[PDB]
Parts: C-alpha cells; structure tokens; sequence
C-alpha cells in the first residue's frame, strides 16, 4: 500500500537559519502549511514544484524515496505546522519554536 | 560520402487528424462510404497510450453531433407543458392516467385528451407536470428513426495509418511486440450503459484489468470478460399507441390502456456463469494485491438514476435495472431476476439543457444479449470493496479503442551513400 | 474560486446534521470536492469525495453506512450528513477542491466546527 | 509484403520497396468531415513534391546530390533501421534541407545557362 | 478544338495531344466539390504517369516487351484505320497488369542500376 | 526575404528565384479559409502544367527555341531594368509566345525521338 | 368555413418581393467531363446518333 | 434628470400555459412610447 513516515517532529530553528524536514512516502507528495486555528494551505504540489504566491524561499527535493522541504530566511510569521500528504493518506506535521 | 534523397522510407510519427466512416438510424449511416487488407508489421515494437487516445474524444463528439442532427427535424412538444389531471391506473402505483387540455388543428379551439404516464416522468405542484417543464425543452423523437445500433469503422485519410496492438496480454499502456496495420478499424456497435458493458468485444486469453493509475482510487477499473454471459431483458406490458392532432400537421403520440394484465419488466442472468466469471475476475485483480487480502462487492453508493443502476436501451425502449443482486458476494483466501424501471423523458450526454421524449411502443419487448465487461470503483482508505459505477461515457469507447493508434506517413529521408551527381 | 460554508453547530448524540458548501468562483463540473475533518490536536482525516456530474459519492469503510454526499445543482452547493452521532465525532470539516491527478488541493473553505 | 510491410527490415531491404509506399500517399456530419481529409492528403502531397522539385530531383525516388557529409556506411546500411535512423538524425535535417536548396541547384542552374 | 479528333485514326490523333491536356482543369457546394474532384483526378493521373519514369512527357517510349496475347494486329492496320475509340474496347481488359509491369520493370530495377553505376 | 529583391535589377533578383518560389503553397471563420486553400492549391497547379506543357518540369530556368516585341540590348535590359517594368511593358505581347511554345515547338520535339528510337 | 389545408399542412406565405418568371438556365460541367449533343434532325428517343 | 427612467409592471408568461405572472422592471425613457398603457 502506502507507507509514509515523519521523522522531524519537533523542531527548534533560530530567525534567519535554514532547516530541512524529511518526509518519507511512496507516490506523489504534496506539503502543506497549516497556521493554528486556520485552514491549510498548498505550498508544494507535486514535492520539487512551486505554488503561485508562495514565497520563493520555499523549495523541496526528492531523493529516492526520501523527500525534503527547504526554506531560508526565517520570517516570524513562517513558525507554524507543516505536513506532508499523500492521496488520501497524511501524517500530522511538525511544529517548529521560535 | 555524399548524401542522397529518399521519397519512400517506412516512417510514422504521432499526430491527430480527423477519421471518416465506412459502413434509418439516429447515427446517420448510409451517408458513411461504403466498405479488406490488413498487413502485418513484423520485427516492429512501439507504445500504446489508451488514456490519452484522441479517437475518443472526437468520437464522442461525432456521436453527440449525429444525435442532435437526427433530433432537429422532429416535433417539438412545447403545447405538452400543460397542468396534468392524473388518476391510479388499477407494479403498484408505477402508471398514471392523467387528461389534459390540448392544442387542436384550429387555432381558436380545444380538446380534451388523456393518456398513460409513468411514475418517474411527472411531479406534483391531484396536478401533476412534466419533470422538465422548469429545466429544458422537450422535443418528440421521429418513430421513422431506429436506435439499434449499427457497426461503424474509422478510417484514416490518405498519407495516415493505423496501428494495432496484436498481444493478447497487453495492458492499457506499454509497448507492443506484435503490431499490424489496417486503415479502417472492425466494427463498432454504439451501446449506451453504465455499469455494465454490452454487446462487445470479449478477451481471447483471460479477464484483463486496466486502470489509469491503480493506486489512485478516483479512477475507475474496466474488467473485459472472456466469455460472455448472457442476458434476457423483457416487458411483459401489451401496449397500444394513439394518435393526437396537436396543430397543422403535427402529430402527438399517446399511450392507450394496456391489453390483459400488468406485470413488471426485468431481466434473467444465470448464477453458476456469474458465480464463475465472478471468481475469475477476483483472482485476476488478486493478483494486483496481495494474497492475504480478501476481495468484497457491494451495490453503488450513490448519485442519479442513470449511475445507481444498470441503463440501457432494449428495442427503443429504455431500461434501468437494479444490479443490488449481482454484486453481494465476499471471497477470501437457477437464476437472478434483476428488477427494472421504465421512462420516456429522457436527458443523455450529461446535458441539463435538452431533453427528448420516447414515443411508446406497441407489443412485447425482449432483448437478449451478451455482458463482456464491467466498470468498478474500489473504495480507499486487509479487505477491499468494489462497487459497480459508470455514467462517463468516454470508458465505454477507451474499452474498444485500446488497440488503435493514428500515425503520420513521413515519407522524405536523406541517408549516406557512396555516389554523386554527375 | 471560493468555497463558503456554513457556521458551527451543537448537537446530541444520536442526531442528524448538515454542513451545507457552495462554490460560486468557477466551471464547478470539471473538479471533484472532498472532505476531510480533524480532531483537536491531531492531523487531517480523509472523508470521501463527489462527482459534481453524476453525483457519485465515496466513503472509507469507518464511514460507510453513516455519512451520504449530495448536490444540488441550480439554473453548486454541496452537503454532508452523519446519521449516528458519537461522543468521539467532534471535529472540524473542510471542504478541498482537487484540481489534478496529484489530489493537491488549492482551495479550502473556512471550516465548520462541530460538538457533540 | 504490402503498405509499410518493411518497417522492420534494414534499411537495404526496405529500399526496394519504394514504390508501395509511393502510391498510397495520394489515395452533414461525414460529409464536410470527408472533404476535410481530401484536401488534407492533397496540400500534404504537393507539399512534399514541392520540396522534392526544388532540390532538383523531380520525378525520382532515389536521387544523387552535390552535398558532402564517424557512422561508416557499413553499420548504417546493414545494422540499422529507417527509424533509428530518424530518431538520430532528425536534429540535422534543417540545415542539410537549406543546403540542398540553394547550394546545389540553383548553382546548377547558373552554370547550365552559362554554359549554353 | 476540345476532342475534334474523336473520329480520327490512331495516326492522325497524337499530334492534337496538347489540346486534350491543357484542359483537364446550393450553387456553392456543386462548384466546390467539382473543384476538389477536377484536382484530384489530374494528381491520379499525373502521379501514375510520374512513377512510370514517364514524368512530363506526352509521348514516352517504355522498355517492357509486348507479347501477343493481349493483343495482335498488324501495326500498318492500327495506326492506320482504326480509331483511339476502338482501340479501348479491345485492351482494355488487360491494362492493370501493363501497369503492374510498367510500375517496377520499367524504372525501379533501371533506378537501382543508375545509382550504383553513378 | 520575400519578395526582397523587387527593387534590383533582373540580372541580380534572378538568383533568388526560390525564396518566392516556395511561399507559394505555405463558421464564418471555417469557410474563408478552405476557399483559400483550394484557390492557392489552384493556382500553383495550373502554372506548374503550364511549365510542363512547354517542356520545364522542376526547372527554374529554361532555354527554348522560339526566336525573338522590343528593340534593347541585352546589356540594356538586363542592366538596369527591373521585372515589374519589363512585365507592365510587355504585357501584350505575352499570349503570342504562350500559345507558340506548347502547340508546335514542344508537340514537334516529342515526335522525332520517338521517330528516332 | 376553415382553409382547405390547416388538417394536412402549415402556409407560408409566397414573399411578394420575389417573382416566379422563369428565366434560362444552363447546365455546366467540371473540367475532365463534356457533354455529348445529337444533331439528328429525325431522331427517336434511344439509338445511335450518326451526328454527334 | 427626473423622468429618464419609469417602473413598468405588465403580465408576462410562466413555465406552464395555463397561468401567467405578474411581474415588473425598470426601463428608459427612450425605450417605451405611449398608445398609462
Ligand atoms: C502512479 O502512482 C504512483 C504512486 O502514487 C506514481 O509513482 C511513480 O512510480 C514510478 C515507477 O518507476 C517512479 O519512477 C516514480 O518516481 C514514482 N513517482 C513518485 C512521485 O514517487 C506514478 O508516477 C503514478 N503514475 C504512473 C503512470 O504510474
Ligand atoms: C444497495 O443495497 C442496500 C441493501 O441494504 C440498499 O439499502 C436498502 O435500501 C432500501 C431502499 O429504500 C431501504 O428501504 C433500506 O432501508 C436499505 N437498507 C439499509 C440497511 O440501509 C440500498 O438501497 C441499495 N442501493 C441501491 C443504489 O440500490
Ligand atoms: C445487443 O445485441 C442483441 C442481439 O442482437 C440485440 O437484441 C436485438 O434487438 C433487436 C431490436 O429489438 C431485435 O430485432 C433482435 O431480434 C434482437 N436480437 C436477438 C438475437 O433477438 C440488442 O438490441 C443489442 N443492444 C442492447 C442489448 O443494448
Ligand atoms: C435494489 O434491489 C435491492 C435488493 O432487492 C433492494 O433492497 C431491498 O429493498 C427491499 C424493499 O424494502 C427490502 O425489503 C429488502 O430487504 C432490501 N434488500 C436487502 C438485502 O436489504 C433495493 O431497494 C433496490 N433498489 C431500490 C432503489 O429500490
Ligand atoms: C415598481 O412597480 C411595481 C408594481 O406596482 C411594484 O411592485 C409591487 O409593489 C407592491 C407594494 O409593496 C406589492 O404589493 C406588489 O406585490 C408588487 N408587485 C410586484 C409584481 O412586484 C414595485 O415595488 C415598484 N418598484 C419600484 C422601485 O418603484
Ligand atoms: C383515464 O381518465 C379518463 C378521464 O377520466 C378516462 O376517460 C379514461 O378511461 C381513463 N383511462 C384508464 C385506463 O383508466
Ligand atoms: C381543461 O379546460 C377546462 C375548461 O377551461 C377546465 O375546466 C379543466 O380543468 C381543464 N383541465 C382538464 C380537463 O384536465
Ligand atoms: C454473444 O456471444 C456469443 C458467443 O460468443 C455469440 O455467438 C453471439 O453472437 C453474441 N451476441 C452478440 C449480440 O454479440
Ligand atoms: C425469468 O426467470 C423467471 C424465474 O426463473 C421466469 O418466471 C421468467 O419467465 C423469466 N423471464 C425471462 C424473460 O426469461
Ligand atoms: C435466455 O433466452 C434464451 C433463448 O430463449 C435461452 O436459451 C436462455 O436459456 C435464456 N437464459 C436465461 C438466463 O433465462
Ligand atoms: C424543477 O422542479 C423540480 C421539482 O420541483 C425541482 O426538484 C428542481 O430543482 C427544479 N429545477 C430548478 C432548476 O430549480
Ligand atoms: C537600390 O538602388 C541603388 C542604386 O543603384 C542600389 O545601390 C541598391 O543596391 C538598390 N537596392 C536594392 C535592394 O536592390
Ligand atoms: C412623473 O409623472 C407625472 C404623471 O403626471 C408627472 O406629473 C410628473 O411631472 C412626472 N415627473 C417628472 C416629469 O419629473
Ligand atoms: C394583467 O392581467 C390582469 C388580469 O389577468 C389585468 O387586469 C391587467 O390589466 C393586466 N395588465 C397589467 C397588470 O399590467
């Protein structure tokens, strides 16, 4: 079937530094940010392509099965809950600390 | 070395062109040209897409084209949206008689006329009203035309050819060791249903199954049997047809009162067939999942008439049969009367604009044929459930147009060779 | 391409709900919709979709036999219903467009949130 | 034996076979959508023949040109087929077909009126 | 003028060539159907006559032997008496295997030769 | 490009000949085009008979046997002249030589080679 | 009294603005294709025709 | 610019012959002409 795996639970990134979250998954992957109290929001797609309005230093890439999101320049409204999603199947996200 | 100039060269690249027919109805045929050589290309392997084949679409298009084409000459039934009087007819509550005022052949007189109503064709506003009197226009169809189908083969113009997959095995995608080439296909009978297919093309080696993406559960599975399982589809009903004059030369055509008693239509399948092409079918889709997995079936979810239950047309007459029997099985590791329901108001090609009335026809309806495929939707989320859907018809012509493929002669080349020009 | 959907609502066990879902932005019939709800504290949960063209619902087997999909079409709005309550059924539902064979959903609604 | 029926042999072999594929290039509802292709095959026809009486070779299907070229005619005659061949060699044929054009027949042409 | 030399013997008429073939090219569909038809049939012909290595001539001469049973009359009666007209009757029955031969014999070997001895 | 050498004189627009050579062949909506399609297919079949009639099949340039109204030299015409003058000068004098080179010069060159061999 | 026709058929009017006089017409053919006359003063209705 | 637009009611026709609607909207000037009816 699908096995999916969040290793990155929780995290703690300083303003300005640059992080990785490993998301492991068979099929398309998709990341999604999810501010508290608040519907998600697409950020990645297919897993290495881009949204319209998202801000460009947001990325991913995919090795093998292993999936990566990137970001650099931490902003602090860009502390909130990320999660990757695959078909019907998701993984709750990994919330990062100021 | 020189180079040279070659005008015949076998090559072929992929395109899409428009296909022509060879060979009243409501597809018009007779205005097709009428109808072989097929070649076989030996030691050629190339791939086959059935997902993306442009011969679907275009013949989806051709096929609504001839139908609202045959549709135009015909009475329109504007004077009919009219407020119904309808009464029991005494299969318990199925059939109405309802009288109406009408239209007369005089423009400053009236008539009072009656006729029989099924129960799924009016709603209440004692007065009743036609289901489409707030959403479309009904037209009458012509009695001349016939809705029998009749093959049709697609050719390709001059310069395009054909390509066939010849592998018994094959899937929907993936390349071809054994491919010919012919410039019009067999026939193709035009069949309209949703959950089961009918009158087609069975499987020389075994049950095949193809899907666009099996993991995803959006997209539905087409099963094509090996053998056929045949079907008797009846209306035991003795019907008469009248005649009404709704206005200078315009004819209106109403059921009379049945001869002899009511009974209800339906259809007959055998068990021990179905309790076998059943088996086949779980083993070949066992073979996708695992083997400690435990295969269900059930009867559709949800949706309209046309997707909740089996559709079709049986001599001109339209039925919609309940298949809740034929899909209750679980397999880990006599027959079957299948009840149906009849209507005349009828809204096809999944159109909320225009809608066509069924005239009645007089005797006894039977219909035997042949069932050589099936359309499943698995559920998602160790056991799964698949349950019978349709109402797309784009899968009943993918299910015939898997093997064919368009390609465009190329036929200028310039090679090395040892000469030149004096 | 907007997705309005109505407010909050308690209940008893053992009730019926509705959590109505319109979308007014775009060409409605070439899109599929799906639900999904969450728990406090928890990630999503897949619901099941419908087919705005024939109406077609999907369930997983937790779901079946309790909650139905329909839509009503005028000359789009979307509902979903629970038959049996449960204590553990509190949660929020979102309604997602799927635009692609990649189920990436690009448009959500506010949410409904609901107790029991 | 027949329309394309060498698509798979060599390139040698396939050559003999010219004129089969030579003779079939030219030949309401089902009504337009006949005279469509008619006029398709035509225009594509005269298209080629053009291309054909430009370059000098006219009327022939195994021409000899004035325009020099690894790949040694030994692997590529006997190893190959026409539709390796295409799948290599389609990059370049821009530019031989602009050669063919101006460099060898027009050329032709000024040396034959000079010479008379 | 257009076929005056109809009732013309055999000799008399390849000389007027030229006349026949500089001519051979509601209310709305009736024109352009004849339009595309005219079109079609002079590439027919002038395809057929091209892929006999006969391409732009009026008059070629062709190197396939010609036996008798098709035909046999002596060639002073032929040109002489008989017309064009008559002469159509009489072989029509075997042209599609003179064309066959015409198709490969005539061109397609002496293709083949003219490339390996250029 | 097309039609590019309108300005120069004969002797230097003569060596461009195929750069027009090939444009030539290249539901209101549906109809205004395939009228188009036929006519150019039309008229580029009629001048292609046109020239085999006469004996040039696939030949940009020909030389034919007719003699040879107009009083310049060669130099004189080939010298400054362009083609469109020469074509609006000489417009009379054109269906004489059409008709001269397929009845006779031709027709008569297709027999002896058959008399010939 | 009713019109003859309003059981049988529909009436459209005959547009005034047009006029029924007929007028000669001729009978052309494509090119590829000619038509055949025959000048025989005494002619039957089939046979040959030795002026053609 | 008073008088350049009138509030016109009339009967107008219904989805079923047999009855008719009441119904109204609001027109130009230059639109209606007199035959206040
Ligand atoms: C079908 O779905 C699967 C799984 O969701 C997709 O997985 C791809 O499988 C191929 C097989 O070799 C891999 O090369 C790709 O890397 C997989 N994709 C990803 C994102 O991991 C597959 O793309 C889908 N489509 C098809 C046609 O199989
Ligand atoms: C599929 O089969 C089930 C069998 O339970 C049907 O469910 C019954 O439908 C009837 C129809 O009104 C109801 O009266 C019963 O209460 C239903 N039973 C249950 C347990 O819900 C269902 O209708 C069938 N679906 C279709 C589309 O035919
Ligand atoms: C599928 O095929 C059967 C078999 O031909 C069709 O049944 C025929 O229906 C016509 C029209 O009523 C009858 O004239 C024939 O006699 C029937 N055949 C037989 C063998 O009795 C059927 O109509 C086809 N289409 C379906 C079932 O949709
Ligand atoms: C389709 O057929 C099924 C099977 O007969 C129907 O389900 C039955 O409905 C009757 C009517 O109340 C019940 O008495 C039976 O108990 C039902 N069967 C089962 C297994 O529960 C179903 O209702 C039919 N579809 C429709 C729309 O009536
Ligand atoms: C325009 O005129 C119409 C007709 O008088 C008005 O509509 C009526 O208003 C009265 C007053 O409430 C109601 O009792 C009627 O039922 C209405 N009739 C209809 C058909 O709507 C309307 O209010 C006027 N509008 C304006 C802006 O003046
Ligand atoms: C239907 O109703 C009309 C009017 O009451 C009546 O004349 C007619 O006999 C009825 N038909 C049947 C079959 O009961
Ligand atoms: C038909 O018209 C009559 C007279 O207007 C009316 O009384 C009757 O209700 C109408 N409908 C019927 C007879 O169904
Ligand atoms: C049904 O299948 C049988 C067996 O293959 C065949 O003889 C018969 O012609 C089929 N009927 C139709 C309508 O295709
Ligand atoms: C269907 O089967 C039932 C019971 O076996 C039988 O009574 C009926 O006559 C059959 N109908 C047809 C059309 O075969
Ligand atoms: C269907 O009808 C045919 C012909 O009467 C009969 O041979 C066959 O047994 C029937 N099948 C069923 C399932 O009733
Ligand atoms: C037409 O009437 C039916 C029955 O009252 C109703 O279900 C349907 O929604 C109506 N159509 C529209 C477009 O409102
Ligand atoms: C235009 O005429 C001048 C004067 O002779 C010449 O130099 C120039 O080349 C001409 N231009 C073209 C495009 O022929
Ligand atoms: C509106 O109509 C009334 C009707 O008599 C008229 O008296 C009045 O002057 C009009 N208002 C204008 C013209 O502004
Ligand atoms: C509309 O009809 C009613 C009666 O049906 C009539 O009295 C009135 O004058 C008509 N016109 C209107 C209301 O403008």
């Amino acid at each position: 079937d699908i096995q999916m795996t969040q290793s990155p639970s929780s995290l703690s990134a300083s303003v300005g530094d640059t992080v990785t979250i490993t998301c492991q998954a068979n099929g398309y992957l998709n990341w999604y940010q999810q501010r508290r109290g608040k519907a998600p929001k697409l950020l990645i797609y297919d897993g290495s392509k881009l949204e319209r309005g998202v801000p460009s230093r947001f990325s991913g890439r995919r090795w093998g099965q292993e999936y990566n999101l990137t970001i650099n320049n931490l902003q602090p409204e860009d502390i909130a809950t990320y999660f990757c999603q695959v078909y019907e199947f998701v993984v709750p996200g990994t919330r990062l600390d100021l | 070395l020189w180079v040279t100039v070659y005008y015949g060269v076998p090559v072929w690249k992929d395109a899409e062109t428009t296909l022509f027919c060879a060979s009243h109805n409501v597809w018009a045929t007779h205005a097709c040209v009428p109808t072989p050589q097929e070649i076989h290309l030996e030691n050629v392997t190339e791939e086959f897409n059935m997902w993306k084949n442009n011969m679907v679409e275009q013949m989806h298009t051709d096929i609504i084209s001839l139908w609202d084409q045959s549709l135009k000459p015909c009475v329109k039934l504007t004077p009919l949206c009219v407020t119904l009087q309808c009464t029991n007819v005494t299969m318990r509550g199925e059939l109405k008689n309802c009288s109406f005022n009408m239209t007369t052949e005089l423009r400053d007189k009236k008539q009072k006329v009656y006729s029989l109503f099924y129960r799924l064709d009016v709603v209440q506003i004692k007065e009743y009203r036609l289901i489409n009197c707030n959403t479309s226009a009904i037209t009458q169809a012509c009695p001349k035309v016939s809705f029998e189908p009749i093959p049709i083969h697609y050719c390709a113009p001059a310069g395009f050819a054909i390509l066939k997959c010849k592998d018994k095995k094959f899937n929907g995608t993936g390349p071809c060791p054994s491919v010919s080439t012919v410039q019009c296909t067999h026939g193709i009978k035009p069949v309209v249903s949703t959950q089961l297919l009918l009158n087609g093309s069975l499987a020389e080696e075994e049950v095949m199954i193809r899907s666009e993406n099996i993991t995803n559960n959006a997209k539905n599975i087409l099963v094509q049997f090996n053998t056929p399982v045949q079907i008797n589809c009846t209306r035991p009903n003795n019907n008469t047809r009248k005649s009404i004059r709704i206005g200078p030369g315009q004819a209106f055509y109403a059921t009379g009162d049945i001869i002899g008693d009511i009974r209800q239509a339906h259809c007959n399948v055998s068990k021990a067939t179905w309790n076998e092409t059943l088996g086949k079918v779980v083993k070949q889709l066992r073979k996708h999942f695992g083997n400690n997995t435990i295969i269900r079936f059930a009867n559709s979810s949800g949706g309209d008439l046309e997707v909740t239950t089996h559709s079709f047309n049986c001599g001109g007459e339209f039925f919609y049969c309940n298949t809740s029997g034929l899909f209750n099985s679980t397999w880990i590791s006599d027959s079957i009367t299948l009840p149906c329901r009849i209507k005349q108001i009828i809204n096809m090609w999944q159109r909320i604009g225009q809608a066509m009335y069924a005239p009645p026809i007089q005797g006894v309806i039977r219909c035997v044929s042949n069932i050589t495929g099936l359309i499943l939707t698995r559920d998602g989320g160790t056991t799964e459930t698949f349950r019978p859907g349709g109402g797309d018809m784009r899968d009943n012509w993918r299910s015939e147009l898997y093997k064919y493929k368009v390609v465009k002669i190329e036929p200028l080349g310039v090679a090395p060779t040892r000469c030149k020009r004096r | 391409v907007q997705l309005l959907q109505s407010g909050a609502a308690v209940t008893k066990p053992g009730a019926s709900v509705r959590v109505s879902c319109e979308a007014s932005g775009y060409n409605i019939r070439d899109y599929f919709i799906h639900w999904w709800r969450q728990a406090p504290g928890q990630g999503l949960q897949w619901v099941g979709w419908i087919n705005p063209k024939t109406g077609q619902p999907n369930n997983p087997r937790q779901f079946q036999g309790r909650v139905s999909l329909t839509r009503h079409a005028s000359w789009f709005s979307f509902y979903m219903d629970l038959k049996a309550l449960r204590s553990d059924d509190t949660a929020v539902y979102f309604c997602a467009r799927q635009r692609s064979d990649y189920w990436d959903f690009d448009v959500w609604g506010s949410g409904t949130q609901v107790t029991v | 034996l027949g329309f394309l029926g060498a698509a798979g042999s060599t390139m040698g072999a396939a050559s003999m076979t010219l004129t089969v594929q030579a003779r079939n290039l030219l030949s309401t509802v089902w009504g337009i959508k006949q005279l469509q292709a008619r006029v398709l095959a035509v225009e594509r026809y005269l298209r080629d023949q053009q291309l054909l009486g430009i370059w000098g070779c006219s009327g022939k299907l195994i021409c000899c040109t004035n325009v020099p070229w690894n790949r040694n005619l030994s692997e590529i005659w006997d190893n190959m087929t026409w539709l390796q061949w295409d799948k290599e060699i389609s990059n370049y044929t821009q530019i031989i077909y602009g050669l063919l054009e101006e460099s060898q027949n027009q050329q032709e042409k000024n040396e034959q009126d000079l010479l008379a």
